[PDB]
DNA sequence: CTGGAGAATCCCGGTGCCGAGGCCGCTCAATTGGTCGTAGACAGCTCTAGCACCGCTTAAACGCACGTACGCGCTGTCCCCCGCGTTTTAACCGCCAAGGGGATTACTCCCTAGTCTCCAGGCACGTGTCAGA
DNA sequence: TCTGACACGTGCCTGGAGACTAGGGAGTAATCCCCTTGGCGGTTAAAACGCGGGGGACAGCGCGTACGTGCGTTTAAGCGGTGCTAGAGCTGTCTACGACCAATTGAGCGGCCTCGGCACCGGGATTCTCCAG
């Protein structure tokens, strides 16, 4: 079998470019990516979790942690797509 | 699943699986995966763009080491928050300098 | 008659095809016996692959691109159009390192 | 044998890599610097399979090398 | 409560100390007021990081360990405060 | 002695308390409503400037060395941030 | 205090028990022996994440203090720290 | 156990810091005990440091003054603490 | 001074080399509500310092007149590392095989964190000279 | 020259230390396997040596220029001097929240494939440029 995390990054493409191939390093790339992403983010969430003093990460912590690392349009479409994103689950359990 | 009822089109039950299992501390963030997934899936539709639209530029659909390097660095703060990393299948970007031409 | 060129025209063909063209030159092959002969000193009968002598190559040539441009950098603001020793070193040092 | 670095293929991954003007003192201090950042790689990856008990080493392993030495290369997973 | 034209007060002669500390000579007057633009981008880069950590920590009077943290963001982290 | 002593002995921190204190309340309101007239932590700010200034002017001033120049033009600074990723 | 002082003024006082000092170097050395200790205690985790092991021993210490700081430095470290940890699991 | 180990430092405290630091559930059989044996070592070499240097002057206290004697005349920490002030 | 042959450089275009695409039952991960399991703020406020409280001369910055004291450009100067070019020598590309420990599955010996009891060095507070300002 | 906070000791801990108490992960045996050892053949990756050409940074020399020094000042701050409480940590707890599972259900997993994907020709079209005018 094969495993990565571009499976959704590929469809998400077809989302946006339907008819669009992928070439195989680039989906290695996206994978290492989405793990490096994730290790810096869960990171920071971690550090400030110290730093807040508490013994529980929430998404207040990975968000203002967000706000850390990225300055001012991903900050845009951040809290926008993000927050506007958590606001579309979170209106049920 | 939830991952659709998150309106999410990335598993939100996979990405709660990196948060369990990604050892990183009650809980784990509570909006956090959907608001990560929201981010990482646009910046994400951005790079496909201009890989795509770029590479589609020569006619070609997939995304050669340059359009690999120049997809992830056309975005400034992405490139900011990568400026330590390498890319592995880039080769170089077209920060061609006055001085850089022979 | 003869094809001979402009001194900066095999420049000009690194930036227009070695700056647009993206790919690795070297043979893995070989690189890889050596990965082999420098790992003699540490352990007998180590296998390796073929991905991470190509990452080599990768770490290799995106090294040279990093040193490339900061020792430019370091050229330039100097007012030079050329590399030296004390470019590349410091070049290396002014990342905060050394 | 570091002879199999080839000097001019050297030179031509370095056009590929954008290079535009090598002086002839830049080739020996060159083989210094990847001779020392490659021995930190090397170096690393020998103490991960010292730690570990394998025998084939693998480019993933030279992801958590360059994580460790800042220079992270995406492509092989990890 | 009102408050303007503070930068002088990173005054001329402690650049003297420290530049002239640092054995540069003829360091210009032309160059001053840049420098305190990269102090003004460095030092609104650690309060910024540090006002989101005493707003995470919902404070009103920041506390220097506050500053550690958002020096230890960037790395610099110093020795003598905590 | 001039130099290395009286400009390079002194260590404690150089400015009079309340007016860059009044820099740091000023500049803390131009971004979020506020550093105070915090009696320390003013003073970690003034010791993490001129700190930040002991690098940017040391490995500036290594740039001016090597560069043949004992004066300063902008462009220096610049790299400086440049290469630490501060720009 | 809550820093490392303790522990430092205690071997300061074994090699000079007439010592007058400061509690602000002691904050620099609580603020070096913390910044190393989780330098090397996260290398130690990301370690054992790495290569895929759910165990973090001396081993995982002492690599990972030969990938932060090796040389014959590192080489009493093994020497005290092994023979130390040698006599633990002797005497007690 | 520390003294048990015979050693200068403890091994319960800097365990305690290694728990609360929250890396993982497996402490190692004689993980503090060979780190807090590292830390002895080195912190040992620095406290020597601490008694020539402050002995440098009739004196029995080092102080940032003479702290930047010691780490601008250092090389290895100093090459292994890079971004460090000592105020 | 400009301006094309000509070698480096694309543009569809077909065709499958074979990889981007080709596809469904199931299973391993996984959704939902109670119990079990559980961590941080809750409003009010205490005493160090938060915000509001204040006068003068000398504190260190600001400013005037010597005065000094440093980079930077035009042009030469002779500098020197580079590249064409076929050929240079094993290495390259493509071909492979077959069991061995690599990779994987199974056996085996192991398996120390959590709560409480034991306990003793250690923290804030208080004296006082030699260390301290 | 002038003198007072940690050495030292005392309330008052409070975290190290250790024994139950259930508890689980790496070394290793065992099976297929990517390639190690050994074999194969044709094609080529790349670059010493010789010829060929321009090219790199940097000083001689001259212009030059500006903040520091010296001297003097100068109001906010120094230094001395206010007042009720701003707020940090604490106060007890409510107020409130969360994993595993009873129960299991759904898209990747498992399992295999595919047919045209885009690499390689096919032929033609760009292109810009360095040696010609």
């Amino acid at each position: 079998r094969k495993e990565s995390y571009a499976i959704y990054v590929y469809k998400v493409l077809k989302q946006v470019h339907p008819d669009t191939g992928i070439s195989s390093k680039a989906m290695s790339i996206m994978n290492s990516f989405v793990n490096d992403v994730f290790e810096r983010i869960a990171g920071e969430a971690s550090r400030l979790a110290h730093y807040n003093k508490r013994s529980t990460i929430t998404s207040r912590e990975i968000q203002t942690a967000v706000r850390l690392l990225l300055p001012g349009e991903l900050a845009k479409h951040a809290v926008s797509e993000g927050t506007k994103a958590v606001t579309k689950y979170t209106s049920a359990k | 699943t939830r991952s659709s009822r998150a309106g999410l089109q990335f598993p939100v039950g996979r990405v709660h699986r990196l948060l369990r299992k990604g050892n990183y501390a009650e809980r784990v963030g509570a909006g956090a995966p959907v608001y990560l997934a929201a981010v990482l899936e646009y910046l994400t539709a951005e790079i496909l763009e201009l890989a795509g639209n770029a590479a589609r530029d020569n006619k070609k659909t997939r995304i050669i080491p340059r359009h690999l390097q120049l997809a992830v660095r056309n975005d400034e703060e992405l490139n900011k928050l990568l400026g330590r990393v390498t890319i592995a299948q880039g080769g170089v970007l077209p920060n061609i300098q006055s001085v850089l031409l022979p | 008659k003869p094809h001979r060129y402009r001194p900066g025209t095999v420049a000009l063909r690194e930036i227009r095809r070695y700056q647009k063209s993206t790919e690795l030159l070297i043979r893995k092959l070989p690189f890889q016996r050596l990965v082999r002969e420098i790992a003699q000193d540490f352990k007998t009968d180590l296998r390796f692959q073929s991905s991470a002598v190509m990452a080599l190559q990768e770490a290799s040539e995106a090294y040279l691109v990093a040193l490339f441009e900061d020792t430019n950098l370091c050229a330039i603001h100097a007012k030079r159009v050329t590399i030296m020793p004390k470019d590349i070193q410091l070049a290396r040092r002014i990342r905060g390192e050394r | 044998n570091i002879q199999g670095i080839t000097k001019p293929a050297i030179r031509r991954l370095a056009r590929r890599g954008g290079v535009k003007r090598i002086s002839g003192l830049i080739y020996e201090e060159t083989r210094g610097v990847l001779k020392v950042f490659l021995e930190n790689v090397i170096r690393d990856a020998v103490t991960y399979t010292e730690h570990a008990k394998r025998k084939t080493v693998t480019a993933m392993d030279v992801v958590y090398a360059l994580k460790r030495q800042g220079r992270t290369l995406y492509g092989f997973g990890g």
